[PDB]
DNA sequence: GCATGCATGCGCATGCATGCATAATGCATGCATGCGCATGCATGC
């Protein structure tokens, strides 16, 4: 047929214009950013196919924009009808491969997947004209629920003479035959469910995050369903972009009655997911796979490396448009970098806490809360929470029960989330004693457990702790003490690794370069392969002048830290500089750590505390 | 009764006749245009005045108002035969459902002979192939009703409403027709829908079907059904109209495409609607019979200078609150007996989004938002977002509820993680505060004004004397505006310049060093500078300048100054 | 002001009175007409 019903579809045509397409496209302004580990000058959908037949795959992904810089009808008629347009495009590709490539082994026919289509409009501006059509999401995943086997095909036994048949679903539907075909007895034919053929599915809530917000719009909830290979490529916590249709569905008046709703339901069917962000560093799914490619970038950046102001150069380029606090983005640093994982579980310790959690304490008129703020928009699995505005139970984890289905006995709360990422907590000193008493055990065992009825489970909440904290009377009154002013428990206050006492000087040089600097107000990418590249490739190991400098270093802690007033030190300060010193080490790309490490961690811990300035027989801080 | 088809014709030629109205001062075919338009897809929807049918017949108005559906259906029909008429072009863009409708009449005219017999179900549904709404704008002269006299009088009948917005639908799509395709034919089923819920059918009504008696069976379609757009409103009762002693009442209200995403919660709706009745099969009652729900069926939804006059003195508080109204948190602490309370009153009217708070009796669940049968509804800072927001007594506010303000006023978002709530909502809104007499508020807050109740004579014998006239003649000695005013101000972005940020530094330096010189003084910080800066910027678009100005920063100077002595 | 007690409050299970859904077959009676009988009328011789 010319068209098809309803559209304006020609199959022949859009399948000669694929294949043309596969072979005919190139694009010189994608440089080998992005055009990775293929030679630009050639087509690129063919060398794709190629390093397909290569490691046999599947599956092919292809972007939106690349078919609509070729020409605009395909992009119009993919858009508009995706299911008369992609099961021509698996053909198409199909028989390119088999031509180019023949015999070569795989289990099934290649299934070809669009990604990226150029959709920057809120969710609720949705329309029914948009009904069935290819939409993008970004977003969060919060809940995942359990596979669900819907059947394909039906496997039917005859009660009288053992005749076997298969029926494969059509439309949706089933239908049994009523009458046998070696007997011909009516009825006589039985189902058999474990006999048939079964497929997965999976269904997902995800939470918005719209770049365009209207006035007074409360957060969303997105339902997604996923089949097949996409089942459990996302985790609670991860921050994706989706691709797919999007449907409409009938609700029934009772689960006891055929009767359905005038008012439709909505979701999404998933075809595509996407990893990669132009503005958050690298998650841990793609660091786990070979893919720098880019010799380039690994060359320029082990060569910079060398250079010995990098550190500090690190320092500047964490944060443009914050002030002359380098020390306080020197610790930001080294909590992003991370210390080393070690296993300790042959030694029957347990878990040992490799992360950095740091402490901001200091008068509302200052910028921690900005500091907060950008660690949060920076780096992926990061959290915010405010003061008496959570919960003990709003953190680890609740009982639930489904509004959809039956049951969902416990949902994840804001640290869960948090694993392996940064938790940022704010106004930290009007929290109760209840949540504190989670913190405890959170801050070091890594660990949850709880204990309800019917529930008793452990959890992993492997987080970095961002806090800030303010002084009892909102002013670092000079005549009480650090300890009198701060007011937290020494049990709390230990387990930080590095403490920021934020001060006023007053100096004239610090008011100029502000003033001048905020009303002035009026490589990122290099950055982020740097960060992802240290954290993913090294593993950082010290020798024994390492072990005797931070042994000394103790025993010197311990000696300042004895006099009342000051905040006195514990063992787990030795295990912080351990860390901090594994820290330095990546950022030198050094797997081993020198004396420079360990002395500039001390040097860090000292700064903090302001212990060179405080007095330390009155536990009162001078100029 | 009168014979439908003479009013239909009636209602072609009203639809046909008037020239009169333009509002560039002509004499203009409105009708016509609005016609032509609607032909292509240059318009999805038409609304018709019964004020300007009243000028050649009442009659029709009034039946309009009595019998306000079947005049509808009507008007619908009348216009769908129009429609060809003024027809002049192809579309030149159109979308899938377009497509299905010119490809059903393509075949629709390939095969029916204009002779062979055709049965009453043989032909499409009127409303499938039309993709024009029609809705009424009230009478003027009709006068708008209370919600609380609306009775079963009033069912059927054409209503004017005006409420406050409680509650909200999300958009959802809802079913007009439904498409079925039998299983061993190419036959098309239209199943229409005017009930709650329905029961999808299955076996095959086609001709071919029944002459072979084959049994194929129907399928439903959901590219070639038709939806709508579908929104839930609730209303309640001005404060004005309940009577002693009572509560105020509630109404539900249904809005169609699109009238859809017109009004918000908080905000004051009139609404022209249609009053009907829902038949209820469900749970049995003491009373026999047929008993309905009522609902509405909504049309049409429509939504330096003095700053409150009555209020003596406090001119710079004045000029403080109108750079707060204009922008880029004010705090207030004042003894008993000066009017902090009425200027937050006047505050929250003057707004166009405004909340305003007394204290314990909107406390916690009143601020942030909770979970109700799921969807999330937002507290007082919620609905005030991009707007202003009033709090009094604000001393004696719970903790909880403090530093839940103290986040919205820093931070600009809130966070919330309790069982069942984990969320982050958003806040864009500026804080008036006030108090009785802290750290807290000089170093969080922006402004703080301090009302010392001095008892100087001339001052309180003027006090008395404006409140003596005010008791007396109801009015002060001698608001669109100001909002038109303040919407056109906002409109600009005007820019700080390079050479101004040294004399600005300078004075900085200087005021810090001042500090340092009195020993009594208490704060000062980079968001004092950030607050003189603001203060400018608002005063330079006061000015509508594109650079900022001298005159602008010294404004602000001396206000901090004022405020902080 | 911080630590503790606690009257209020909410969601999903079972138990129990009312209420709802289902659903052809066999036997009897009056109208039409055959078959045996006796009376009676009409027609021959
Ligand atoms: N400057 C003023 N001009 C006119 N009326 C005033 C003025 N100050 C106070 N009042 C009157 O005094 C009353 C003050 O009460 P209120 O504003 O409720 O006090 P507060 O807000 O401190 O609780 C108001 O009713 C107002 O009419
Ligand atoms: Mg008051
Ligand atoms: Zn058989
Ligand atoms: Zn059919």
């Amino acid at each position: 047929k010319l068209v098809i019903w309803g559209t304006d579809v020609n199959v022949a045509a859009c399948k000669e214009n694929f294949q043309r397409f596969l072979q005919r496209f190139i694009d010189p302004l994608a440089k080998e950013e992005e055009n990775v580990g293929i030679d630009i000058t050639e087509p690129l959908y063919m060398q794709r196919l190629g390093e397909i037949n290569v490691i046999g795959e599947p599956f092919l992904n292809v972007n939106c924009e690349h078919i609509k810089s070729f020409d605009k009808n395909l992009y119009r008629q993919l858009i508009s009808y995706p299911q008369e347009v992609i099961p021509t495009f698996d053909m198409a590709v199909n028989e390119i491969f088999f031509d180019r490539y023949p015999d070569s082994i795989l289990e099934h026919q290649i299934q070809v997947r669009p990604f990226n289509a150029l959709k920057t409009k809120n969710m609720r501006n949705l329309n029914p004209e948009d009904i069935d059509q290819l939409i993008t999401i970004s977003g969060m995943v919060i809940r995942t629920s359990q596979l669900i086997p819907e059947m394909q095909e039906a496997f039917f036994q005859c009660q009288v003479c053992a005749h076997t048949t298969r029926v494969e679903m059509d439309r949706g539907r089933i239908a049994e035959p009523s009458v046998c075909g070696r007997c011909h007895t009516t009825h006589s034919m039985a189902l058999i469910h474990n006999r048939s053929l079964f497929s997965d599915k999976q269904m997902i809530k995800l939470q918005e995050s719209p770049e365009d917000m209207p006035a007074g719009q409360t957060p969303h909830t997105v339902i997604l369903f996923a089949h097949n290979d996409l089942v459990d490529k996302v985790q609670p916590g991860d921050r994706v972009n989706v691709t797919g249709i999007y449907r409409a569905v009938p609700i029934r008046v009772n689960p006891r009655v055929s009767n359905v709703k005038s008012v439709y339901k909505t979701h999404i069917d998933v075809i595509h997911y996407r990893k990669t962000d132009a503005k958050r560093l690298h998650g841990l799914d793609e660091e786990a796979e070979q893919k720098l490619f880019s010799e380039k970038r690994v060359e320029l950046l082990k060569e910079l490396s060398r250079k010995p102001d990098i550190y500090e150069r690190l320092a500047s380029a964490l944060a443009p448009s914050i002030y002359e606090h380098e020390d306080i983005k020197k610790g930001i640093l080294l909590q992003l970098f991370g210390g080393t994982r070690k296993d300790f579980s042959h030694t029957g310790r347990g878990k040992f806490r490799a992360e950095i959690n740091i402490l901001l304490c200091g008068d509302p008129g200052t910028s921690k809360s900005q500091l907060l703020q950008y660690v949060y928009n920076l780096v992926p699995r990061g959290q915010y929470t405010s003061g008496k505005g959570s919960s003990a139970v709003g953190l680890t984890a609740y009982v639930m029960k489904d509004p959809e289905t039956r049951q969902l006995v416990l949902q994840t709360g804001a640290l869960v989330l948090s694993d392996n990422g940064i938790c940022c907590i704010d106004e930290f000193d009007k929290m109760n004693e209840s949540t504190r008493s989670v913190l405890h055990e959170v801050m070091e065992q890594q660990t949850l457990s709880i204990a309800k009825a019917g529930i008793i489970c452990q959890l992993n909440a492997r987080t970095s702790v961002l806090a800030a904290a303010n002084p009892i009377e909102s002013q670092w009154n000079p005549k009480k003490t650090t300890i009198e002013n701060i007011q937290l428990p020494h049990t709390l206050l230990s387990r930080f690794d590095l403490i920021f006492l934020m001060l006023d000087p007053q100096d004239e040089a610090y008011d100029r370069r502000l003033a001048h600097h905020l009303v002035a107000l009026y490589d990122m990418a290099v950055l982020k392969d740097y960060i992802a590249y240290a954290h993913s490739t090294i593993m950082p190991r010290l020798s024994e002048e390492a072990s005797q400098a931070l042994i000394e270093a103790y025993v010197d802690m311990r000696k300042i830290g004895s006099s009342r007033g000051m905040v006195s030190a514990y063992p787990r300060q030795l295990e912080s500089l351990i860390r901090l010193a594994e820290a330095h080490a990546k950022v030198r790309l050094s797997n081993k750590v020198e004396a420079i490490d360990v002395e500039e961690a001390k040097r860090l811990h000292r700064e903090a505390l302001k212990q060179s300035a405080t007095d330390p027989r009155t536990g009162i801080v001078d100029i | 009764l009168k014979d439908y088809a003479l009013e239909k014709e009636k209602v072609k030629k009203f639809l046909q006749e008037f020239y009169q109205d333009d509002e560039l001062g002509k004499k203009q075919f409105k009708y016509g245009n609005q016609l032509v338009r609607l032909a292509h897809r240059e318009q999805v929807a038409l609304y018709v005045d019964l004020d300007d049918v009243a000028e050649d017949d009442p009659e029709l108005v009034d039946s309009i108002c009595e019998n306000a559906r079947r005049y509808a259906k009507l008007f619908a029909d009348a216009v769908q035969e129009l429609l060809p008429q003024y027809k002049e072009r192809e579309v030149v863009n159109k979308d899938v459902l377009d497509v299905y409708i010119e490809h059903r009449l393509m075949m629709e005219q390939r095969s029916r002979d204009p002779g062979m017999v055709r049965s009453p179900q043989n032909q499409y549904p009127a409303e499938l192939m039309r993709r024009f709404e029609l809705y009424f704008q009230g009478p003027s002269s009709n006068k708008p009703r209370v919600i609380r006299e609306v009775r079963a009088d009033s069912v059927g009948k054409l209503v004017t409403v005006r409420g406050i917005v409680t509650r909200v639908s999300e958009v959802k799509p809802k079913m007009v027709v439904a498409t079925y395709t039998c299983d061993q034919c190419g036959a098309e089923t239209y199943q229409p829908i005017q009930s709650p819920t329905f029961m999808p059918l299955i076996m095959c009504p086609s001709q071919e079907c029944q002459t072979n008696r084959s049994g194929g069976r129907l399928y439903l379609q959901t590219r070639g059904s038709r939806f709508i757009k579908f929104q839930e409103m609730k209303m309640q009762e001005h404060s004005d109209q309940v009577p002693v002693g009572n509560i105020p009442r509630s109404i539900t209200v249904l809005v169609e495409g699109e009238n859809t995403r017109i009004a918000q919660p908080g905000d004051h709706v009139s609404v022209t609607g249609i009053f009907l009745p829902i038949l209820r099969t469900g749970f049995r009652q003491v009373v026999q019979g047929l008993l309905s729900e009522t609902y509405l069926e909504a049309h049409r939804i429509v939504k330096a200078a003095s700053i409150a006059p009555e209020i003596y003195g406090h001119e710079d508080v004045k000029k403080a609150l109108l750079l707060l109204l204009v922008g880029g948190n004010i705090c207030l602490m004042g003894d008993p007996g000066v009017a902090k309370s009425q200027l937050l009153s006047y505050i929250d009217r003057l707004a166009p989004r405004s909340q305003y708070t007394t204290g314990r009796g909107s406390s916690g669940v009143g601020l942030t938002a909770a979970v109700l049968r799921l969807t999330l509804e937002g507290g007082a800072l919620v609905l005030a977002d991009q707007g202003v927001c009033c709090i009094d007594e604000f001393d004696k506010m719970a903790e909880a509820d403090r530093t839940a303000i103290h986040e919205v006023m820093e931070q600009q978002t809130i966070s919330i993680a309790k069982a069942g709530i984990l969320t982050t909502l958003n806040a864009r809104c500026s804080i008036l505060a006030a108090a009785n007499p802290p750290a807290a508020l000089l170093s969080r807050f922006d402004l703080l004004w301090l009302i010392q109740d001095r008892p100087d004579r001339d001052n309180d014998l003027r006090l008395a004397q404006h409140i003596t006239y005010v008791h007396q003649h109801s009015r002060q000695p001698p608001m669109k505006l100001m909002r038109r005013y303040i919407a056109m101000c906002r409109e600009k972005q005007p820019m700080v310049p390079e050479s101004l940020a040294d004399y600005i530094t300078a004075a900085y330096v200087e005021m810090r060093r001042e500090a340092w010189a009195s020993k009594d003084a208490t704060y000062t910080s980079a968001r004092t500078l950030l607050a003189i800066l603001r203060l400018s910027t608002a005063l330079a678009r006061l000015r509508m300048v594109d650079v900022v100005e001298k005159e602008d920063v010294n404004e602000a100077i001396r206000l901090m100054e004022m405020s902080k002595d």
